[PDB]
């Protein structure tokens, strides 16, 4: 496993921009004006902002626009010409946003700053139907501002891991001190890792370019057992292990000779499945099965509802 | 006499210039903190 | 791949043009004009400024005009006498722009400054039906005024990468330098590259010419899934590897005995895609199965919804 | 390639000219005067203006008359006499224009001058059914006004580039300067190239003359692919590359096993085609596939929406 594919540099990170604007087009199926009062208001403001002056009272019932929020993710090292892909929502009672425009809409960050103006055409999917009020607009944003940072400055840089292990810390750092100089590297927690580099942007990307794609085994991690409950999944890690146990469940018996089915010792992931399987069960009666063994043993790992 | 000197209860500044605030940190992220209390 | 097919220069940048204009004809299937008060008063600011004021009380129905909203797409190094595509899309309540004429519509940049003029036809497409309220006109923009711009001047110039990436920076430094002289670029970050180009326009371009086509290989960039949720797509990069786990999703079960299927381990894409297949299930109980064995680990590469 | 194909003179430049008119005949059809107010006041106008005043109170319900917008193109160098094609767009409620003529409307630039004169008969096409409210007049608008212009004044004539480019920009310059004397052209952006042309306009006719129908080899301009997303299309340069990946969408699946069919890399525009092909979808489908592949990688151009 690559250094890049389970840890992120300290000084690389993105953020969330997040503007408001009208999609026009759409073949009728926009907001009904009537429900939506912003709608109408913002496009009297840029209408008025283009030279056109509408009375204050007026019908002003179209349907061919809707107000929708953009949503668009800065990411690390945001240049200011560089374009970014962009997510339109629907704001009101929009019946769909599929042939629309987007209009000249500021993305700004948490500081109310503009870091971004978006305009283009919203592309959504043409019995498992397509989301037609929410689409997204490839380069659709282009970057006005840019965030400074520190990269460059200073002799270290802390490599900061996904899912904190203390033995992936120690793998991680004697992998790059094993690569690099003798104690170029140093693991500070169980997520973080204090690589020294030499001073200067150039040295710092030539060290991390190298850093980056070095291979890394990666340990036993943990038993874990994920149960969703909501979309009816259930998984398994490799380290999961079974305790013999007896288990007895509604409208479950052996298959022969009652309920109250024998489950054998299961060290190894392959035996744990085929017990459990052999424990003939849908995933629905597994989920209880699993809470009911884990509250009284018989199951050596963590499992967790998502 | 309405001219006899004399101190309103609502004494003090009646005005509070706002702070600006604390200078952003280069740390790479929009979002600053703001001191929590 | 090519320097231009992943890195874009600093000077080099795309501006938006917004304006809004009237589309004749249409055979009907226009703005409702008793519900759009703003296409009765455009048209009427047209006619005063063509000679012809009609009075203000009066009934104004018609039906053979749309008020649009037009976009633009200023390009870099925008030239007086060059034209440019514009797109146009209903505002109001019209029909459809099947053969309308834009009429004389000023586009505007983000600092209220006439930039463009546009006029032409609209051309749009003729159960999947096509989108009949926008169109597309081509060369229908001639552009008024010109961007200045610093390009010549100095002597260093920054190509922007997308999808910042310090292997990708270092790659492309160590080709530039290859290329021309010891020391022509030097990587300042994850996303930019500065080159040192001779002071002088002809030469700057001389020298990004010759930059631009250079072949550089791309290493391997990460191992990064893709669910959209929205069109019903999954896409997984060649760098995905899964790890052992076993996986029970509802209604799914071993072909053969049951549920609790079990996933090899698989370092390729190829691998990791046979055992998901072996795994049978549809792109939403994928995404489900997926998101479930991206959290309890099993899967080493980061996932995002777009 | 010719010059002349992918450059323009910066001298050479069109026009927009607008005017409103009337048009008679029609065999009925033609606007409702009740909801058009202004065309029986046109009506009106023109009829004074010959000797002939209705009363202001009348009924005027007429119906071989239709108020139309006339849009012409003022032509680079336009001459005095000359004619140019005009485009007659139906403006209030009117049916149809098929056998219209229209009568001496003026056509004005956007500075409120009469630079052009036209009157004609309208001719319009004879399920898809042509649009009856919008024809076009072919030699039906003769010139008034010449604008005044430089060409033949100074030593430096600017060619312009359609979708600037680095390397087309340094071809162009290369091309003129093997063609003329050394030093005949110099690039100044990735848009323009600078030509030493000698003083006068017969000697700047003749090297314009020249250098428009000179041979230059286009050389790979960039990976783009177009999709619609409003006329159902999809379009791929030739030089889009694809990266091994695997894809899942709705429906779609391996042809035999079933969803998560892989992608091979491929390198030129055949293979490319072939392992979409092999990925069987219908356009809809393969617009979110892409959109996809690309935000996860795995496709080495840039899609926009058109």
């Amino acid at each position: 496993e690559r250094i890049r594919d389970l840890t992120s540099v300290q000084g690389v990170r993105e953020n969330s921009l997040i503007g408001y604007g009208l999609v026009v087009g759409l073949d009728g199926t926009g907001d009904q004006t009537t429900q939506t009062p912003f709608t109408t208001q913002t496009l009297n403001n840029m209408l008025s902002q283009l030279g056109i002056t509408v009375p204050t009272g007026t019908n002003m019932q179209l349907k061919n626009v809707a107000a929708v929020m953009v949503t668009a993710s800065y990411p690390p090292f945001a240049r200011q010409g560089q374009t970014i892909d962009v997510v339109v929502s629907s704001m009101g009672n929009a019946k769909s946003l599929r042939g629309g425009t987007l209009l000249m809409t500021p993305l700004k960050g948490v500081d109310s700053q503009v870091y971004a103006l978006a305009q283009g055409n919203i592309l959504v999917g043409g019995v498992q139907v397509n989301q037609l009020n929410g689409g997204r607009i490839t380069n659709g944003a282009i970057i006005e501002r840019e965030l400074p940072t520190q990269f460059g400055a200073g002799n270290t840089i802390n490599l900061q891991l996904n899912d904190e292990d203390f033995t992936m810390a120690q793998q991680i750092t004697d992998a790059i001190n094993r690569a690099r100089g003798y104690g170029s590297a140093t693991a500070l927690d169980a997520r973080t890792v204090q690589v020294r580099v030499p001073s200067g942007n150039s040295s710092q990307v030539r060290f991390l370019a190298d850093i980056q794609n070095m291979e890394v085994n990666v340990t036993p991690q943990d038993a874990k057992v994920v149960i969703n409950s909501r979309t009816g999944s259930v998984v398994m890690n490799r380290e999961v292990t079974l305790d013999s146990c007896a288990v007895a469940q509604g409208n479950l018996s052996v298959t022969v000779g009652g309920s109250l089915q024998s489950v054998r010792s299961s060290a190894n992931l392959n035996s744990v499945v085929r017990a459990l399987n052999a424990l003939g069960a849908t995933p629905m009666d597994l989920m209880s099965i699993l809470q009911s063994m884990q509250s009284a043993g018989c199951l050596r790992a963590k499992l967790e509802i998502i | 006499c309405a001219w006899i000197p004399a101190k309103p209860l609502v004494q003090g500044a009646t005005t509070a210039q706002p702070i600006p605030g604390p200078v952003p940190v280069a740390n790479g992220s929009i979002f600053q903190s703001a001191q929590p209390i």
